[PDB]
């Protein structure tokens, strides 16, 4: 079967590759998600819990999926236990559980990728942190940025680059939009976990809103 | 049974009493009734001792249990709530008799204001549960003779030492009035239990100590003191 | 028959090889785990018991799996029988067969490769016990030290020769370090079983307390 | 029926009479009650025969079963963890009527100090579980007497002998005042059984010992 | 499928021609159990039940499982019956009948071999008995001994040449041990089957008391 | 239904009644409640018919079941055992009012002293036995005077000969004081049945046997 | 699946021809079995019933499931109607059924070949009935013996010659051992379906008994 | 409802009344009660209407389902088993008010002796059993009066007419004392069914003997 | 899959066409059946209901699995509605999709032939009806006559020839018999569906009264 879980591999990673980037940096005020996104509707990054956020590249029924199962994973253990007692990492160790399962099991491996981010609660001092779930389960936590989908070399060696640890809102942007280019309103998603926020941190940015940034 | 909880200026204590009954027939002097759980919590439970045992039991491996698989331990709001998930399941059989209650003593390690991060928790028989905002909590056939009694006692509290007489006085006091509860026995040597806790973590308090408080109480109300 | 087992036996053992290197050592106090591991948050070593530790090597998802089997298997049986009757011999045990199941059963085979140690109960005199569970279900306890992923044969030559039984906790880290060379607090995941522990034995060492071994 | 245990110095004993009835009928004379069920416990069960019966066979295998299983004894707190839950399984049953309650003693070899390595253990019909640490325990339709005997002789208890000798003096009471046990029966030559546990593991008394004692007491008594 | 059944077969006979050997003899007190063993804590003899023993090479996990099953076996006819009623032969039926069924629907078949041994009851006169169950289901009752695991040919002569009926323990163990050599207490797991036993007629000889007969 | 059963030198003998009732009323005057289950042993039951008649019919096949599949017999603890587990599975049912329990008798082959080598087991509803000690036992509506008959003459037992003797005027003591327990019926011929089990393996007595016995029993208290 | 059918009874068949002989005669007395067996204690001839018995040749473990199987099958049947409704060609029925059944189906099929026969009610008058049922399930009845396992032929050719109907105990016997040979006490397992039995028929013969008439 | 049967040399006789009744009104005067249920056997049934058709009905299907799989009929013993058992499957049913009890008459073509090859077999609600020994038995409301006529007339029984009549005027007598079971009725034509079994094999009894047996009862008594 | 359905077609056919002959023939009586059979006590046609026959050509297991089937079918739906609502027709039908299912989905097709066959109740006049049933589930109805099993053809030439509508039991009888032979009582299996018969037409003509007819 060696043979087998290459062919998966493959499938997976050419998927992934000739889908369209995200990237997800940290600032001072909390986590920043860009994705190039053509839709008016159709979404690449998400809320998932109070301090917790979602992006993904690849396959959209599949990325959605495991959107949705998160979400049902993350409001069915705050109601088990506590809210604060979910976690980023939490989420990120199910993702990885899950994405695994399916790589292996599954008729046909997903081709996504995901990001799982999670900035400190209000009030609090706690670095951001940024968990990056592969096709096969494989899971890494990075400090400062996660790129995904489609050629991230280019990318990431921009960001690698340009990137400055807590950057302000329109800086990171600017970074972000710009390291994707290797942009306007109508085809970026972009959106923040804002550590700022009392409970919940993510707020999509849209509109002339996003125009102003820009 | 009687098991009194009470906050003071840094942590909290939980006492219990020792006696079982059967009918009016005396079955148990050395029962054990208040447990710790984790680190910063203990556990006293009135009722059913086949019930109550389990329920401390299988609560402190479940509070590891989350601890180990997740790497950090619940939030103080969590193990509130799989305590009363816990007592729900056993309505019931609760329903057919076997009920115990579940008294819940903490020390949030989370909370804003250390001196006041000591919790006490009270449960019902489906679940429900309230987080006491005045002081102290009692459960069990005494719990309205020592509450009484800390009504008038706790403005006496000021730290650990002291709210730890407060509620051996209480339980006293509980025992003093309903004949389910055991006072302390000099003639035997066993005396309630308690365990104090606060930011260094909950403990055991010696018997000594408690035997100290009750031979003061005692003698404070021969008028001996006098 | 015969040769797809070979395959699966094949697939686990090049996956194993990948991965990042992880040792296991008898020492004075206890037995300490000394894992190369760059995350700050996914972790490869483990408590299962008062008295019992675990660490892997391989597939993070899996091992992790196997992690949580585990502790789900020690504080079970504690509770149906006594804490005290729960022993590192039993969860190796239940780890083969597990691991064996898996290997034969499964659409793919688990690449990983599994340490149980146990410590004696406080105030006790028992040698440490070191158990080595690999992808196939084979075991094997050690007397003195295991070692697990990457390539293991430098990093146990460099222990069978620097290896002293009895070493204080500095002296067993400074041997384990080297032998792994063969490496900072950000890229190293310690802990020990500290046979001084009124109870818990596991403790990890990090940061500061982490930084006066070295 | 009644069964007593007691704690002496370096052990524990127990002993249970040998009637049954069947309401006011008396159904058995010989009856045994306390069964050896490993190395170092024994068990005494009162209620349901059925019940009895099924306890104490099954614990001793379940007790070997873990011992085989896994190359080393249960602890004792496991020990008593298994007959509890044993119990609770029956409660459905005990609640239509096949109550049994069984009376563990035991000798802890794991036990810091072999003076006070003795142990009882008591249970309810729904599991719960307490480790006797007055000295003594007893249950059945005559316990009370027999307990109210021991809390008077408990004293004189300074060695194994002496232990033997005041169980069978409280089993004595206890079928003086309850019609449901048994006395000593000269006549049929039948007495109650014991069981002694020290370090060296748990051992039938024999008849014989038991028979003189029971007519120590009597001579006493007369 | 004949090719198939050729396959298996060759498997299991391959793996246990790998394994460590294991001898049983018959004794005057009873049945002498010894193997090649490093461990210290994982077993390949053990009680079964009051009058019989087993042992085992091979694959652990596998033939863990195996004793496992015995074990619930016995207790379960002992209990359903009397204990009186449980015999070696019973057992090795089935075993036989067990590792007949592993053998052709299992994934992959046990590389296990097995031995039961029965010595008389308490005061009774009877012939030890010694049974001999391999991987595919066949069994073979032997009268003198049994041998097991790894290169069993020298073993099996060096034996046919020093057996003597009736030896002493003493003299067993060393025809024993000499045979295997064809191994001080640190690498020898020793049992017997002592048939003077009232009633568990198991018992292990370790540590000091083997090296005295050694 | 009376059933007897008692340990002579060298073996056990047991017999049973003949009567059926439903309330007052006669209902059956040949029933049959003392089967041979296996070479050396035999099962008298009382109570409910149909459970009965389930019991030693199942129990044989049980037992012999367990031969044909493992070569050689049950030990006699493993006969006790089945039949216990077998009564404890109809206590649902006995609940019900479908009660029924067995009295055991057998010979132990593997026995050390064949003179005491006989066995006598009582059961009860939920499966609970006894190893008689006392030498005799009874079950059924007429148990109670056929054992305080028993008491009184089972001094005289010193062989299968007197033993039978007394089994039958035991059952006669239980018929005289037990409406529910059929005694001789000299008018029709019918008698109560009896197996006898010694080293030779369990036997159904002869009627005209226990004919000779009943009338002996009935010359003599006629006087 | 031409081929695999073919394959499938190509292995049943060498199986048995490899397996050791067992011959089944109709004689005066009732039926009688005689089979090449060395084991003292594994039995390959078994009462089925009353008056009907059971004998076979190959694969221990798979003979002796259907042994037990058969044994099953009469009892429920005689209990869930009459004793005397259980007849040898029921028994032969089931077991052409069965052996069919898993010689299609199971992984592997079995390597035995049955004899099922039947003698009179005590006190009546009934021939013999000799049933051959084969690995693939097919059925034979036979007027006076019915020959299993190893190669037949000679065995078959023997018997065809010296076979008389109605012989004697001895006779027989020496007609089937001789038969046969194309062996002493120790190395024959027989015993006799006896119409004279007024119950249950199956007898063995054995030891002295054995010897006396060899 | 009344049903007998009897043996007789070389065979055996079941009859049964025609008579329903809802309490006290009279539901039906039709009801036909004896069924031949195979060659050699039929089957009386007496108590809920529903239940006894299904008996009937379902064991001769069970019967010749046998015979069909096997080849051959079942055994006399066995026949009654497979009864019993249905009987039994029923209890639950019966014990919520759907009772129904069979008789059962046959003829064992087994049987070493054919005078006697006749069989009667009676069954309780919980499956019991029993074979008649004493040449007659009785199911139904008039049971009673039907057994304590035939225990006065069963002497008369020498041969299958006899034994027909003597059937025929224990169903009288049962009709005579008990309301819930029918006598002949003359006006409207309508008599006790009934079955003989001898070697030859079961066959229905003609109504018009039926008659005439009744008609010479009837006139006897007047 | 077009060879996997020639193949399971072909060994079918091989297997029936190896086995021996049957015929049933329409008369003024009923159904007559002939079949070459040597088994005194296996049967290759039966009774399925009242007016309702069964003969099959084949392997005996297989073809008495199907009998058995058709008698529980035919029995099930004449209690669940009305005995005469039971029609040939009816199990012909059920036959072939019992056979459609077995050809298709079993492991092995079954070898064999069915016939079904019912004539009119008692009383009635109707033509009697055959139905033959083969491997596959095809089926047909036959006006005069079936044969099945081995070489048919010239069996089939000689009924074409001599088959008269309306025969005499006896002229059916030998003109079935000697179509055959294209034998005696101890080699013939022969029962009728008897039209003149009130409920169970089936009766199984041997011995003396088969001996008489020929």
């Amino acid at each position: 079967m060696e043979q087998a879980m290459r062919e998966r591999s493959e499938l997976a990673r050419k998927g992934i590759a000739r889908a369209k980037s995200v990237v997800a940096l940290a600032y001072a005020g909390g986590v920043l998600f860009v994705a190039e996104n053509p839709s008016r509707s159709l979404q690449k990054i998400s809320e998932l819990y109070d301090r917790v956020g979602f992006a993904a590249a690849g396959k959209f029924n599949e990325f959605d999926n495991l959107r949705r199962g998160g979400i049902q994973f993350a409001d069915t253990r705050g109601y088990a236990y506590d809210r604060r007692d979910v976690t980023g990492r939490q989420l990120a160790n199910v993702y990885a559980q899950t994405l695994g399962t399916i790589f292996t099991e599954q008729a046909k491996p997903y081709e996504v990728e995901l990001c799982v981010a999670e900035v400190a609660h209000y009030g609090e001092t706690k670095r951001p942190e940024l968990y990056r779930i592969t096709y096969d389960g494989s899971i890494a936590d990075e400090p400062h940025f996660v790129v995904m989908g489609g050629t991230t070399e280019p990318i990431a060696n921009a960001l690698k680059e340009s990137y400055a640890e807590n950057a302000s809102l329109t800086d990171a942007l600017r970074i972000a939009v710009a390291a994707l280019r290797a942009l306007g309103v109508a085809s970026l998603e972009v959106a923040v976990l804002d550590a700022n926020r009392p409970r919940r941190a993510f707020r999509r940015i849209t509109g002339s809103a996003l125009q102003a940034l820009l | 049974t009687t098991i009194v909880a009470l906050k003071y200026p840094g942590g909290v204590v939980m006492a219990g009493d020792r006696r079982s009954t059967q009918g009016n027939m005396i079955s148990g002097r050395d029962v054990r009734k208040v447990y710790i759980t984790d680190d910063y919590t203990a556990t006293g439970i009135a009722g059913t001792a086949a019930v109550a045992v389990e329920f401390a039991r299988l609560y402190a491996v479940e509070l590891e249990h989350y601890e180990k698989l997740e790497g950090v331990p619940l939030t103080f709001a969590g193990k509130i709530n799989r305590l009363a998930i816990m007592v729900r399941g056993n309505l019931a059989a609760a329903m057919q008799g076997l009920l115990a209650l579940p008294l819940l003593a903490g020390y949030d390690i989370h909370a804003s204001d250390p001196q006041s991060a000591g919790r006490i928790v009270s449960f019902d028989a489906a679940g429900g549960w309230n987080i006491e905002e005045e002081g102290y909590q009692a459960v069990g056939s005494g719990s309205l003779f020592a509450k009484s009694s800390m009504k008038k006692l706790y403005s006496q509290v000021t730290d650990g030492d002291s709210g730890l007489r407060v509620a051996v006085e209480a339980l006293y006091d509980a025992a003093d009035d309903d004949s389910a509860t055991g006072g302390p026995d000099l003639v035997r040597g066993i005396f309630p239990t308690a365990v104090i806790i606060d930011a260094d973590g909950a403990v055991d308090v010696p018997e000594s100590r408690i035997a100290e408080l009750a031979r003061a109480i005692i003698e404070s109300r021969s008028g001996a003191d006098t």
